Formats: structure tokens, C-alpha cells, sequence
């Protein structure tokens, strides 16, 4: 009912699984939250040669985050005096002249921007990259990494892994519920779409799309988009695990509050712009921007949600009329006519107008006719109420330009154009990013269709986990405690072994290729599963129970093939043998499955190759 | 290798060594083998089964 | 052409050799032994089964005490056994899983083994600290070690799939002498009792007699139609036998320089993996890929016995220096002791 790390033996397999994938590089490990965590714990405490580096890395990373110039003056002094000056005074400062001079010069012009020490960062990485990384790998902190990756790479989520709570949104294909992921305790939304409801309304592409789109925007922890951490499914349902937003959406609040003053609108627009920015930097157009796709959190800060109708424009620019009538640009509404980013900037205007006035600019006199709103979006320019301040007035006419070349944001520098509108003169965008502005509104406490294999083939690749989201979830919840517990559990197994005499490690001082737990059938007539510790050598696969040494084996010669097979609806390895015999293996996790398949195959091929060149060893007719 | 002049000389010198040995008659060699066998047939436990008493692998 | 001349000259010499041998073939061993008595039922039985190897056994050797033996296996261990008790005196996990030969040093202090690692590894049995360590890794072969026999505790001879054999000085690890001449993987060797000569049998279907101290081949015996997998000196150092994939053993005499006898039968169709003589030379013992060890009458050429208690190939055998016993080792993981 909570995460359990595999034993340290898991290293034999994971290190090889990772190596085959090229993942064992400082680059690929350092840039993972758990990897960084582990590498630093190693440097600081288990290697007094790299402590100063990482300590120096961390002081700079803290510096980057300092909000004010007053503060960056003070911290740069310290960092310079402690990790540069002193290190120079002891001829022990492995960095460029360029690095030192870049910082030095800047300090005396008291010139302290947030990127001040970036030059060192790249070089601190240079110095950790080599022998330090290499030792880290040899250490038990990298073993710990392997333990944590194996869990990562073996995530298979089911509804059962969440504690589902109350419904918080609904539309065409399903519902959103708030939930707790049992594992870690972390609160999320779960969006469940019904595959039946889907098939009916022929929006299989649209649910697929929302996943692919989420997968594009969910990295980098954007506090203005409702991002994804996982997706899985059941035979009935698509499930996205998303950021939980308890505050409901703007459209509801619009109608509760009445219209919003410009200043209130400004808060919303800012945060939204940042989210648009994030998506646009990832070549995604949201397309459906409007109050109801902006959710609020418990405090009033907002985020863009539901990327169903969003679209990649990394390669093919879209052309189709997709959005909500009232908010769609001309290039949108015009078919065959293509469009990128632009349409969101226009919807932004439309939506912004709508928060000021209660209706889309292009919805006149309570009109409920779509072809009318199409018409006067394409046809008529924007009559803007006497009351609109000139700056607002500038912004809205800037955003709602019909010509894309004349529209604010679309003129080459993206969101920055919009951030620079005089309507936002008063904002420090770092403070917006930091969510430091006080929100305007604080949410007050609240048929017989069939499913063929050809349906469920379309969802074959819906499941994923966003690695970074999972590591962060883990990082901030159970990582420390679990490392302590697991450290502690390891120290006891090593206590039992100096006393009960299981000291020598069978797998060393020989040519063992790999070892680890698998389970076989040991009862031929009964077919239950026995967990044993296996050791693969180039000419044989040995295993042992606990306590005693290995007393059975297969030879790479005996093995004719290794293939996947389904047993108790679990993917297992099937080994065909010499006699027309058979041997079945279950591995404890996907990566172990993958690696035992590869290595067994590799080892039996090579061994047969080799034995055949050897007259004493081979078969004679 | 078979096209090597040094290897071919080495082969010839070797066959010269092998050709120029003193050989005895097969009758003589064979008699000497026969005599050996008869001279040590006594010392050979696999030749007459021998009593459990003297043999470490029976009854012990 | 110099090369063509040397080639014909080699032929002439092969012919000169053939004729010198035929001038010696005045009678046969079989004629000469024609009136000695047969040997009767050689009725041998398993006294011990040595159970412990977890996979095929490839080779074994008796210590000179006629008591301990070493065995080498597909499981990547040497087991040193006390055949009197079946107690494993030592079980030695090897560094390479691909072992295929092994040898007990006369002194009893050392064993050796090796295989597809191309190395002859010398383990020391009696360390002063009471532990079994590799004392030497004799490296230099460019092919698998197929056989190895110590001369004493500081010199050892090896044969290889690199087609050579070699003599080593243990203390230094040097390959002091190289025995070249074979053109196929060398599979087996056998020291003479005096240890001043040894013979080797190879995949070239030929056996060669070598002088240890001078590093040359003295004689080359042919006549097998296929690989020689095994070879053994007759106990007086003047003949040896071979066992081949052609399904025959053969006795060759040094001083007559030629084959004296074939040991075969229309029924026995499988290759021989191993040969040994009884103490008196009277009996030739041969392991066969049909799971048996035939006992032959060396002087008469008659099948005299059979050892039949292995479920796979008999891959190695050996007789004790005291002559009390025969060990067979098999692809079925067991050694058996017989008499
Ligand atoms: C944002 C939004 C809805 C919603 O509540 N989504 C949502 C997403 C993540 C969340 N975290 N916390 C609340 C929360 C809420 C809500 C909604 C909720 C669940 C749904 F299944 C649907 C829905 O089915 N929309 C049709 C659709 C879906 C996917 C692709 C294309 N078309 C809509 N309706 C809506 O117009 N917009």
C-alpha cells in the first residue's frame, strides 16, 4: 500500500538495462530529480573531494532564485569569497581564467544578474562529469538510483492505485475527480473518459490527442497549465492523472462574480499568457481558450486545461475551424487556411473582452446563432466600450486584429510582445510567474455499444508515466523516509550475514554475466512459482534457494529459444530446451524481463557458436 | 604459409630427423611388449580380481 | 622452384619413412601374442559414484597417492575428491566457466586446469594459511588449453587448440619451450614414465612424440582416419595408444615406429574420448561417446570388458598408479570408480 524498493542486487540487472540504453551518463542522471538528489548526497558526504563542488553548485542555484538585487549583491560577495577567492588562495580551484574573470569583473562593477555564475555551472558539471561520476557509479548511492529506477520503470497504474473522491468537472466523454495517489499521498485530478461514450461520438482521435498534447507540455513544471503526471487505462476507460484544481473554472466564477474590472482581468490574463507562452515554446496551439478552460486553484491562481482541441504545429500547421464559437480567430474559421500560435492570442482577446463585458465581443444582443458570430468575426472589427482605458483598448485591439501579421504576439517574439503591452506596464513578470500577485477571486469552499480489439488497439500506446513528474512527486513526499527505511533494512541484512556466514558473494571472482531474482516452476505437476536467485554465466544459468549454494542449472547448450509468453495473464519468459522440454521464468519487473530476455538470448547464442568450434565440447553425430 | 619457403624447409628437416632413427623389428617390439605384460601381470589388480581384504574400494 | 623442390622432397621422405617402417613389419603383435591366454571376463563394477558436479564433466586426473583425484566440469569448478570416502576435499570455483582439462601434480600440492580461457591455471592446495588460491595463470596459448600434465611442482606441459603444446616454468610463468608441428587442434597429451618424452594427439589425425628437454618432435604416427581425442603411454614408455573419432583405438610402438594394433569392431561406431592402461599394460581402457568404457586386451585386441553405468558420454578416464582402480567421468555429471 506504499512504495517498496527492490533489494540492492537489482543493480546487476538495472545497470545493464540502463547501459544498453545509454542512460548512465552524468548528463542523463544529474538532470533527474532523484538522480541529482542521490549524486549530491554522495558528493557531499561520501567524498570530501567533490563536496565543495556540489556545495558550490547549490549556492549558485540558490542565488539564481533570489528575488531582489539587494539580495544578489550580498550573496555574490559570499559565493565569491567562499568558493572562488579562498579556493584561489590555496591554488586549488579547477576552473577557467574566463570563469574567474567573468565573475570577478562583474562584482566590482557591482553587476549582479541572476545568471551571474552560469559560467561556473557548466564547469562544475565538467569536473563532476569525469572520475567523480565514475566513482558515484561504483557507490551504493548509484545502487540506490537503480533501486529507484526499477520502481520507476515498473509502474503499472490502476484505478486501485488511487483513492478517488468527488466529481469536479464533466463534459462530452467523462468526468474529473479529485484523488490521492495512495503510494505517496499526492493529490491529483483524475480525468476519466469512457471508451463507449467516445466510440459513439467518434472522438477517439480527440482523446488520443489530449494525451499526446499533455505529454508535450507536462515537463518543466508550468504553474499555469494543468499538466499530466500519468496516463493509464482499463478496458473501459482512459485515465489521465492531472494537476488538481479545486477552485472550479472561470466561466462559473464569471457568472457568479459578474464581470471583472480591468485590474482583475489583468491578473487572469497575465497568468494565462505565461501558460500560453509555455505551450507555444513547445509548438502547441491550445485553440479552445475561454473562461471555462481556465481553472482556478484553492487560492485563485489559474491554469489552462483540457488540451483535447490543442494541436502540435511543430511540423504541419493546422488549418481547420476548431475552437469555441465566440473565441476562434479568422484563420481558424477559414478552412484550408492554415494557422499557428496566432489563434490563441485572438481567443485571448475574445476571452479577455468576455471577462470585462460578460459576452464574447462577437456575441451581440444575447444571440445564440453560430453562423452570426462566425460572420461578424470575419466581417466586422471591434467596437470597444467607452470605458475601456486606452491601454486596455490598445491591448484588446492589438489582440483582436483580424490580420495575423497585425496581431499582438504574432509579430515574431511571441508572448513577450504581449507582456510588453502597456496594459501590463505595472507587472513584474517574475512575480507573476512566482504567483506572487493577489488573485481577484478566491474560490469559496465547495447505450448498448460494443468494444472490439480494433477499438482497444487505438489505445495501445495511451499508457505512460512522465518521469520528471513522478520523480518530483516522490522527491517531495516519500523519498527521504523511504531511503532511510531502506538504508536501515539493508544494514540489517548485512548484520545477519557476518553472523550466519553468508559472507562470500557467489557472483564475484568468476565470469558471472548477471544475477538477480526470478521465479520458476519447480513443481512440474503443480505449477507454482518459486522465487530463486539466479546467476547467469556464459555456459549456464544457475540458481539457488536461500542459504544453500546453487544445486541446479541449465546450460546455454540445452537452451534452443527464449520467447515471451502469457502465464496467469503475466508476461513470462519461455525457454525451450533440448529434450522438447520447457522452462518458464517470471521476472519481478519489466526491465528485468527485458534484460533477462536479451542476456539469455545473447548468452545461449554465443555459447552455441563457441562450443561448436570446440571438438571436445560439441555434439558428435 | 604453404607458400612459405621457410616452412617447407622446416618440414623437410623434420622429416629428415624422423626418417633417420633406428628402428627395430615389429617382432622385437611386440615381444618386448609381451614380456613387459607378463613380467608385471602380478602387480596388476585389474588383471586378477584380488580379494576385498587388499582393496580399499570394497567393503569399507 | 625451391618451394616445389622442398615439397617433392617431403613426399620422397614420407615415402622413405613408409618403406623403413614396412621393412620392420616382419610380423604382427597379434601373431606374436597369438598363444598367450586371453584375459577372461574382466568384470568390473562401480564401487563409488562421485556426485556433485552440476553439469557435464570434461576431465579428471588421479593423484599419485592412488587416492585423491581432481575433476573439471561444465559447472566451472574443479572438485578434488577423496575416492576412498567420496568426500570433497576441495571444490574450486574457477574464474572461467569454460574449463575443459585438469591435472593433479605428482606431489599432490597443486592442481591445474584451464580451457577456453586459453590459460593454464595453477591452484595451490596446501597454503600456509589453509586456503586454495590460484598461484599462477600461465598465459601464452592463443587457443584453448586442451590438456595439461605437471612434470614436478615447478614445471608443467600443456597442449592447445592453437595446435601447439608447450613447457612452462611455474615460478616465473614463462613458456620455456614450444612444441610446434601439429596442424590441428591438439587434444591430448601423455607423459612418459621417465618424463623425458611425451606424446600428443591432435585433430590432424596424427600423434607426435616429443622430447621435453630438447623441445622437438621425434616421431609422427598416422593411421587414424579422424581426430585423436586421447592418448596414453603404455607403462614402459615404448608405446602409446590413442583414441579417435574414427571409433578405433590404436597402439603404436616407438622403437618400431608404427601402428601395431587397432582396437575396433563393426558395432562400435562412436568416437573415443579417453584412454588409459592398466598397470601392467595388459589392458587398454577406452571411453566412448556411446556412454561406455570398453576394456580391451592390449596384446590380443579383443574386447574383454565394459563399464556401463553412465547416461551420457564417457568423457574421461584414468587408472591409479597403484593399479587398484579406474575412474570414469561423464557428461552426466558423475565420476564413477571401478574395479
Ligand atoms: C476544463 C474543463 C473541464 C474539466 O473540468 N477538466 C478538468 C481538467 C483537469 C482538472 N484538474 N482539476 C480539475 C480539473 C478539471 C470539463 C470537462 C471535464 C471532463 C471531461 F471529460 C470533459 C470532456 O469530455 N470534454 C470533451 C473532450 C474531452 C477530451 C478531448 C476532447 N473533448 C470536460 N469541461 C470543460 O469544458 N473544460
Amino acid at each position: 500500500k506504499k512504495i517498496l524498493l527492490p533489494e540492492p542486487s537489482i543493480r546487476s540487472v538495472m545497470q545493464k538495462y540502463l547501459e544498453d540504453r545509454g542512460e548512465v551518463t552524468f548528463e542523463k542522471i544529474f538532470s533527474q530529480k532523484l538522480g541529482y538528489l542521490l549524486f549530491r548526497d554522495f558528493c557531499l558526504k561520501h567524498l570530501e573531494e567533490a563536496k565543495p563542488l556540489v556545495e558550490f553548485y547549490e549556492e549558485i542555484k540558490k542565488y539564481e532564485k533570489l528575488e531582489t538585487e539587494e539580495e544578489r549583491l550580498v550573496c555574490s560577495r559570499e559565493i565569491f569569497d567562499t568558493y572562488i577567492m579562498k579556493e584561489l588562495l590555496a591554488c586549488s580551484h579547477p576552473f577557467s581564467k574566463s570563469a574567474i574573470e567573468h565573475v570577478q569583473g562583474h562584482l566590482v562593477k557591482k553587476q549582479v544578474p541572476p545568471d551571474l555564475f552560469q559560467p561556473y555551472i557548466e564547469e562544475i558539471c565538467q569536473n563532476l562529469r569525469g572520475d567523480v561520476f565514475q566513482k558515484f557509479i561504483e557507490s551504493d548511492k548509484f545502487t540506490r538510483f537503480c533501486q529507484w529506477k526499477n520502481v520507476e520503470l515498473n509502474i503499472h497504474l490502476t484505478m486501485n492505485d488511487f483513492s478517488v473522491h468527488r466529481i469536479i468537472g464533466r463534459g462530452g466523454f467523462g468526468e474529473v475527480y479529485g484523488c490521492r495517489k495512495a503510494d505517496t499521498g499526492k493529490m491529483y485530478a483524475m480525468k476519466c473518459l469512457d471508451k463507449k461514450r467516445i466510440k459513439m461520438k467518434q472522438g477517439e482521435t480527440l482523446a488520443l490527442n489530449e494525451r499526446i498534447m499533455l505529454s508535450l507540455v507536462s515537463t518543466g513544471d508550468c504553474p499555469f497549465i494543468v499538466c499530466m503526471s500519468y496516463a493509464f487505462h482499463t478496458p473501459d476507460k482512459l485515465s489521465f492523472i492531472l494537476d488538481l484544481m479545486n477552485g472550479g473554472d472561470l466561466h462559473y466564477h464569471l457568472s457568479q462574480h459578474g464581470v471583472f474590472s480591468e485590474a482583475d482581468m489583468r491578473f487572469y490574463a497575465a497568468e494565462i499568457i505565461l501558460g500560453l507562452e509555455h505551450m507555444h515554446n513547445r509548438f502547441v496551439v491550445y485553440r479552445d481558450l475561454k473562461p471555462a478552460n481556465i481553472l482556478l486553484d484553492e487560492h485563485g491562481h489559474v491554469r489552462i486545461s483540457d488540451l483535447g482541441l490543442a494541436c502540435d504545429f511543430s511540423k504541419k500547421k493546422p488549418h481547420a475551424s476548431v475552437g469555441t464559437h465566440g473565441y476562434m480567430a479568422p484563420e481558424v474559421l477559414q478552412k484550408g487556411v492554415a494557422y499557428d500560435s496566432s489563434a490563441d492570442w485572438f481567443s485571448l482577446g475574445c476571452m479577455l473582452f468576455k471577462l470585462l463585458r460578460g459576452h464574447s465581443p462577437f456575441r451581440q444582443h444575447k444571440t445564440k446563432d453560430k453562423h452570426e458570430i462566425d460572420r461578424m468575426t470575419l466581417t466586422m472589427a471591434v467596437e470597444l466600450p467607452d470605458s475601456f482605458s486606452p491601454e486596455l483598448r490598445s491591448l484588446l485591439e492589438g489582440l483582436l486584429q483580424r490580420d495575423v501579421n497585425r496581431r499582438l504576439g504574432c509579430l515574431g517574439r511571441g508572448a513577450q510582445e504581449v507582456k510588453e503591452s502597456p496594459f501590463f506596464r505595472s507587472l513584474d513578470w517574475q512575480m507573476v510567474f512566482l504567483q506572487k500577485y493577489p488573485p481577484p477571486l478566491i474560490p469559496p469552499r465547495g447505450k448498448g455499444i460494443k468494444l472490439l480489439d480494433s477499438d482497444q488497439e487505438l489505445y495501445r500506446n495511451f499508457p505512460l508515466t512522465i518521469s520528471e513528474r513522478w520523480q518530483q512527486e516522490v522527491a517531495e513526499t516519500v523519498f527521504d523516509t523511504i531511503n532511510a527505511e531502506t538504508d536501515r533494512l539493508e544494514a540489517r541484512k548485512k548484520t545477519k550475514n557476518k553472523q550466519l556466514g553468508h559472507e562470500e558473494d557467489y557472483a564475484l571472482g568468476k565470469d558471472c554475466i548477471m544475477h538477480g531474482y526470478m521465479s520458476k516452476m519447480g513443481n512440474p505437476f503443480l505449477t507454482q512459482w518459486q522465487r530463486r536467485y539466479f546467476y547467469l554465466f556464459p555456459n549456464r544459468l544457475e540458481w539457488r534457494g536461500e542459504g544453500e549454494a546453487p544445486q541446479s542449472l541449465l546450460t546455454m547448450e540445452e537452451i534452443q529459444s527464449v520467447e515471451e509468453t502469457q502465464i496467469k495473464e503475466r508476461k513470462c519468459l519461455l525457454l525451450k530446451i533440448r529434450g522438447g522440454k520447457q522452462f518458464v521464468l517470471q521476472c519481478d519487473s519489466d526491465p528485468e524481463l527485458v534484460q533477462w530476455k536479451k542476456e539469455l538470448r545473447d548468452a545461449y547464442r554465443e555459447a552455441q557458436q563457441l562450443v561448436q568450434r570446440v571438438p571436445k565440447m560439441k555434439n558428435k553425430p | 604459409n604453404t607458400a612459405s619457403i621457410a616452412q617447407a624447409r622446416k618440414l623437410v628437416e623434420q622429416l629428415k630427423m624422423e626418417a633417420n632413427i633406428d628402428r627395430i623389428k615389429v617382432s622385437k617390439a611386440a615381444a618386448d611388449l609381451m614380456a613387459y605384460c607378463e613380467a608385471h601381470a602380478k602387480e596388476d589388480p585389474l588383471l586378477t580380481p584380488v580379494p576385498a581384504s587388499e582393496n580399499p574400494f570394497r567393503e569399507k | 622452384s625451391e618451394l616445389d623442390q622442398l615439397r617433392q622432397e617431403a613426399e620422397q621422405l614420407k615415402n622413405q619413412i613408409r618403406d623403413a617402417r614396412k621393412a620392420c613389419a616382419d610380423a604382427t603383435l597379434s601373431q606374436i601374442t597369438n598363444n598367450i591366454d586371453p584375459v577372461g571376463r574382466i568384470q568390473m563394477r562401480t564401487r563409488r559414484t562421485l556426485r556433485g558436479h552440476l553439469a557435464k564433466i570434461y576431465a579428471m586426473h588421479w593423484g599419485t597417492d592412488s587416492r585423491l583425484l581432481v575433476s573439471a566440469s561444465q559447472d566451472g569448478k574443479l572438485i578434488i575428491w577423496d575416492s576412498y570416502t567420496t568426500n570433497k576435499v576441495h571444490a574450486i570455483p574457477l574464474r572461467s566457466s569454460w574449463v575443459m582439462t585438469c591435472a593433479y601434480a605428482p606431489s599432490g600440492n597443486y592442481v591445474a586446469c584451464g580451457g577456453l580461457d586459453n590459460i593454464c591455471s595453477i591452484y595451490n592446495l596446501k597454503t600456509r594459511e589453509g586456503n586454495v588460491r590460484v598461484s599462477r595463470e600461465l598465459a601464452g596459448h592463443t587457443g584453448y588449453l586442451s590438456c595439461c600434465r605437471f612434470l614436478d611442482d615447478n614445471q608443467i606441459v600443456t597442449s592447445s587448440g592453437d595446435t601447439t603444446c608447450a613447457l612452462w616454468d611455474i615460478e616465473t610463468g614463462q613458456q620455456t619451450t614450444t612444441f610446434t608441428g601439429h596442424t590441428g587442434d591438439v587434444m591430448s597429451l601423455s607423459l612418459a614414465p621417465d618424463t623425458r618424452l611425451f606424446v600428443s594427439g591432435a585433430c590432424d589425425a596424427s600423434a607426435k612424440l616429443w622430447d621435453v628437454r630438447e623441445g622437438m618432435c621425434r616421431q609422427t604416427f598416422t593411421g587414424h582416419e579422424s581426430d585423436i581425442n586421447a592418448i596414453c603411454f603404455f607403462p614402459n614408455g615404448n608405446a602409446f595408444a590413442t583414441g579417435s573419432d574414427d571409433a578405433t583405438c590404436r597402439l603404436f610402438d616407438l622403437r618400431a615406429d608404427q601402428e601395431l594394433m587397432t582396437y575396433s569392431h563393426d558395432n562400435i561406431i562412436c568416437g573415443i574420448t579417453s584412454v588409459s592402461f592398466s598397470k601392467s599394460g595388459r589392458l587398454l581402457l577406452a571411453g566412448y561417446d556411446d556412454f561406455n568404457c570398453n576394456v580391451w586386451d592390449a596384446l590380443k585386441a579383443d574386447r574383454a570388458g565394459v563399464l556401463a553405468g553412465h547416461d551420457n558420454r564417457v568423457s574421461c578416464l584414468g587408472v591409479t598408479d597403484d593399479g587398484m582402480a579406474v575412474a570414469t567421468g561423464s557428461w552426466d555429471s558423475f565420476l564413477k570408480i571401478w574395479n
